[PDB]
RNA sequence: UUGACCUCGGAUCAGGUAGGAGGACCCGCUGAACUUAAGCAUAUCAAUAAGCGGAGGAAAAGAAACCAACAGGGAUUGCC
RNA sequence: AAGCUCCUUCGACGAGUCGAGUAGUUUGGGAAUGCUGCUCAAAAUGGGAGGUAAAUUUCUUCUAAAGCUAAAUACCGGCCA
């Protein structure tokens, strides 16, 4: 056997969590916070954007993983997240904003690397049927299997994902353990914080039919967008206003 | 574009039994819960509201999975022998640390 | 320059772990170490670090491996208490 | 015949392989250099 | 055909070690009859003295 | 945006500097039988004849950089064996 | 805003109308060596790039190939008779290179070429 | 069409053949001085793409430089190092570019073009005459040879702000108060 | 035996060239501290002063591996 | 000797250089802003930089690693006015 496990049941996974050429620093440290999460993770350097994106499923195959977490970056500023089944599973392309990372002093928690996770869903996880895709495909990337050789032997800590808008809302906390007045749980935020906002859900592995689709996204480029175009229609108003006063002093 | 019937196939095809009857707890650790947590927040840009919304829904998951974990004899309290690696280094736990004096000084001494 | 005992400064999760923490302004149960064996593993730990360094590797190991001795038969009493308490 | 380390490079390469950051697949693999078929 | 996700002979992780300590300096064990704890929650004895 | 009327440009030869030359592919493939081998694209064609194709691109990609870089190597090596049993 | 040493960079224009007589000066000297021909080569009417400036027009650098060819103008003949000729610039559109032609046709009807030697 | 296939085989510097033959004249430089003069170029390909002609007034030496740092790091490269030294030595010549020829792990190798301003036919022949006018006096000394002009960071676009035109001629525009007549 | 070619030398050989000065402006290399942040250490002073090399009447840059997202612009330099 | 035209013929474009990793320095500029050292070390419908959630890297625009070139610009020195 050479799965690493040790298990009756043998839930075989491993995730290959990958970033785009373009990444910030704070696109670095979410990857670098949410592999160390994963033991059965590998990290994989900078991808070409010029590639295809089924490449990926060429890329996980190399590396003997089943889950690919693409973290794609646009214009320097923007992170977009990937979740898939490598060879024919769903695909399910976020958008991340509001990133804090561990490093940030303001968290005081802390937690065991590699210990399995108690993961926190949401109710309306089960309710919507592209929830419930969402759902399986976070319990693979972030399952850390039972027997597994790299794993830690004590629950520590418990990830969270909520829908309380559009979008999914993911936190970490610290199991920690007070006796009881005459042993009660605290909860004392450790990692990572990030909001994804589901795009689309591809039947393929990086590419095929349409599933699920936003319809209610506004771009971080749209906004931009917007207020140039705000700056163009105010230099015009400017000009028209004095073309009309010019057609009016010459009447 | 919402396809009902195509993301239910789509999960079907990837999906493993979650069932208790099937299926121990120290298998999956995931735990759903009862509240939708969106009637706990009225406003989204109320910060210390949602963050209370969300600490409190991880915290019932805790003590479900605590009550199920203790059931079937999995350890769950870390010894206090038990050094290893965690995900934030010893370094940056110090900084955390001394931050903390800093601003427990600083309310102090304006008191002083 | 103040003490962190006299700040309300909340214990923080370190390699050294926190272990179940006791609250604030409540009855923090006094364990006793009237026994011999736990009255020995303490005073291990004591002369240890009063000693110091030693140039000797061997002396230096049997320095440690005292203490280790004295905590494994502390715990075979401790196990042996705990056996008579589930009995009683 | 014996081999003894002599030189602290080849203690590096030695502290490097026995712990787990080097494997014996990547001292074969980075084998293949320019200072190698000479 | 489905990916079999098995650790390759090559592989960085193909050998784990039994111990589940990670880089941390091990002075943090030096006063104890026991190193570190296996995957189980059972800690793993020191072997003997020489 | 504004409709004006679009007119087709003609092909410009800088835009043809995607080489597609066939005396410089003669000059690379009969270069590459005289020059030889590197010693990592050695450890690459032992890696491939013995079917180790999966190793033999991670090895590529760590002398190389980048999986564009390793996906060719690897492609370039494998015609230099069926073109050798052809020979041979 | 005075944290480096400014005192040491600091530049007054009172060569303002000094300059002004220079530059005339040398605007007349290329008069006196071009006398009959203008000082200046015609330039191509060109659309400004960004969408702040698509209403408005400026000139541009040279006359492309193509709008040259259309005006009856010469590639090798067009720098020697006082026209500028841009080999990057591209037309696009019917509407830049009918502009184009139209302004080749005028100076080809305001211009006298004398007969070589 | 010799040349073509050379440029190919410059491109395999690991191969079996260019690394013989590259390790026996590694070998060989180092029984030799440390500048000294080459008859003919080793890499005649390179030579000739950066402009080496078969004529009286071109001559070509071989320079080595020692490799690694002075934890600070030389804003210059090791090419331009070499070419300063060759100028040195040869105070009546122009140098037109170099190139690489051979590495060590403690040299580097380079071979430099050098072509004579008062040589009459190099004096007579345009495309090259430039170089016995004034102002091409010690290019290397002041960066304007092919590494010069690489480390000076002088190419178009946003990524070169603060290096084209000259980075201290840049900033001292950017650094005065322009006081003008009617303020 | 004699004669070629290659590499390397000699000559107060025939004819040439370099060094030093100047350095206001120009092209590089090297590189501080005082000061400010009412103290100071990131930072700022400053990619400055001092030190070293190299040109000209200008030097440098320069004819896109450019800007852009347009109805497009079109080497470099300088002013607003 | 030269310019154009047409075409049942051809159309060669710069490597210890790009690139990846790392250290130092620098910048308003970790998509590292540029530069340098060390280790590894490329390609040919290729490569570089951008635009884009728009369903897959679609589109846009240029060809680096060879070279020359007046003017508009600077000027406490030089010959003067």
């Amino acid at each position: 056997d050479r799965s690493n496990i040790i298990a009756e049941r043998k839930n075989k996974q491993r995730v290959l969590v990958l970033s785009s050429r373009g990444v910030t620093y704070r696109h670095r440290h979410l990857l670098n916070d949410l592999a160390s999460m994963l033991p059965h993770g590998r990290k994989d350097a900078k991808f070409d954007t010029k590639s295809r994106l089924y490449e990926l499923c060429e890329l996980a195959e190399l590396y003997n993983c089943n889950n690919v977490l693409f973290f794609e970056a646009r214009k320097g500023k923007d992170l977009y997240m990937w979740f898939s089944k490598v060879p024919n599973g769903p695909t399910v392309k976020f958008y991340a904003q509001n990133l804090h990372t561990m490093e940030e002093l303001h968290f005081q928690g802390n937690c065991l690397k590699g210990s399995r996770p108690i993961l926190s869903f949401d109710a309306a996880f089960e309710q919507e049927p592209y929830l419930k895709v969402i759902k399986e495909l976070f319990l693979h990337t972030f399952g850390v299997p039972q027997g597994h050789k790299k794993s830690k032997p004590f629950i520590d800590h418990v990830l969270s994902f909520s829908v309380a808008d559009g979008k999914i809302w993911v936190r970490n906390y610290e199991i920690r353990e007070v006796e009881k007045v005459k042993t009660d749980i605290n909860l004392i935020e450790i990692g990572p914080r990030f909001v994804l906002t589901p795009i689309i859900i591809q039947e393929g592995s990086f590419g095929g039919p349409i599933l699920y689709e936003n319809k209610r996204f506004i771009s971080p480029n749209k906004i931009r967008a917007e207020l140039r175009k705000a700056k163009a229609a105010r230099h015009h108003a400017r000009m028209e206003q004095q073309r009309d006063l010019l057609a009016r002093k010459r009447q | 574009i919402n396809n009902k019937e195509g993301l239910l196939t789509a999960l079907r095809r990837i999906q493993l039994d979650i069932n208790p009857k099937t299926t121990p707890f120290s298998f999956h650790q995931s735990v759903v819960a009862s509240k939708r947590t969106e009637d706990s927040i009225p406003q989204i840009e109320d910060d210390l509201q949602r963050e209370l919304a969300f600490m409190n829904q991880a915290l019932e998951a805790a003590r479900l999975g605590r009550s199920l974990l203790r059931k079937e004899g999995v350890p769950f309290t870390r010894p206090t022998d038990y050094f290893a690696e965690m995900v934030r280094t010893d370094a940056t736990m110090e900084k955390v640390k001394q931050k903390l004096i800093e601003e427990a000084t600083a309310k102090k001494a304006a008191a002083e | 320059v103040y003490s962190e005992k006299e700040l309300g400064i909340p214990q923080l999760n370190t390699v050294t772990p926190v272990g179940v923490t006791k609250p604030k302004g409540k009855k923090k149960g006094k364990v006793f170490v009237d026994d011999r064996e736990s009255m020995n593993t303490i005073l291990a730990m004591v002369e240890a670090e009063k000693q110091g360094q030693i140039e000797s590797k061997i002396m230096r190991a049997r320095q440690l491996e005292e203490i280790r001795e004295a905590r494994r038969i502390e715990a075979e009493k401790k196990e042996a208490e705990r056996k008579a308490l589930l009995e009683n | 015949p014996n081999i003894d380390i002599i030189t602290a490079e080849a203690m590096t390469l030695a502290h490097q392989l026995a712990t787990g950051e080097k494997t014996k697949a990547d001292l074969i693999d980075e084998g293949y250099n320019k200072y190698a078929f000479k | 055909d489905e990916i079999d996700p098995v650790y390759d002979s090559d592989d960085t992780d193909y050998n784990v070690p039994v111990n589940t300590i990670g880089n941390i300096p091990l002075s943090f064990y030096d006063s104890y009859p026991h190193i570190g704890y296996d995957i189980n929650g059972k800690k793993i004895m020191r072997p003997a003295t020489g | 945006g504004h409709k004006t009327t679009r007119r087709v440009l003609k092909e410009r030869p800088s835009r043809r500097k995607g080489a597609q030359s066939k005396r410089t592919q003669f000059v690379r493939s009969l270069i590459r039988e005289v020059a030889g081998l590197a010693p990592y694209e050695r450890r690459v064609i032992e890696l491939l004849r013995n079917g180790k194709d999966k190793r033999a691109r991670k090895f590529s990609k760590k002398k190389l950089g980048t999986f564009g870089r390793a996906k060719r190597k690897c492609e370039e090596l494998q015609r230099i064996i069926a073109e050798s049993r052809r020979a041979h | 805003h005075f944290r480096k040493h400014w005192q040491r960079r600091v530049r007054c224009h009172f060569d303002q109308p000094g300059k002004k007589v220079t530059r005339r000066l040398a605007r007349r000297a290329k008069a006196a060596a071009l006398a009959p021909r203008p000082v200046d080569k015609l330039r191509p009417i060109v659309r400004c790039p960004t969408v702040k400036y698509n209403r408005r027009t400026r000139l541009g650098r040279g006359f492309t190939l193509e709008e040259l060819k259309a005006a009856g103008i010469p590639r090798l003949l067009a720098p020697t008779i006082g026209i500028a000729v841009d080999h990057r610039r591209k037309n696009l559109s019917e509407e830049s290179l009918a502009a184009n032609v139209q302004r080749l046709k005028d100076y080809k009807a305001r211009l006298i070429l004398f007969p070589r030697k | 069409g010799a040349l073509k296939y050379l440029e190919e085989l410059s491109k395999k510097k690991q191969s079996d053949v260019v690394r013989f033959l590259l390790r026996v004249r590694c070998w060989e430089y180092r029984q030799l001085n440390v500048i000294h003069r080459a008859s003919r170029p080793s890499r005649p390909d390179k030579a000739r793409r950066l402009g080496y002609k078969a004529k009286q007034g071109y001559v070509i030496y071989r320079v080595r430089v020692r490799r690694g740092g002075r934890q600070l790091k030389y804003q210059r490269s090791l090419r331009a190092t070499a070419e300063e030294r060759v100028g040195r030595r040869c105070s009546n010549l122009r140098v037109l570019n170099s190139y690489w020829v051979n590495q060590d792990s403690t040299y580097k190798y380079y071979e430099v073009i050098l072509v004579d301003p008062n040589h009459k036919a190099i004096r007579r022949d345009p495309r090259i005459n430039w170089i016995c006018n004034p102002v091409h006096k010690h290019r290397e000394c002041r960066g304007l040879t092919s590494t010069g002009k690489k480390s000076r960071g002088l190419n178009k676009g946003h990524r070169f702000n603060k290096t084209r035109a000259g980075r201290r001629k840049t900033w001292k525009r950017h650094n005065t108060l322009s006081l003008w007549r009617y303020r």
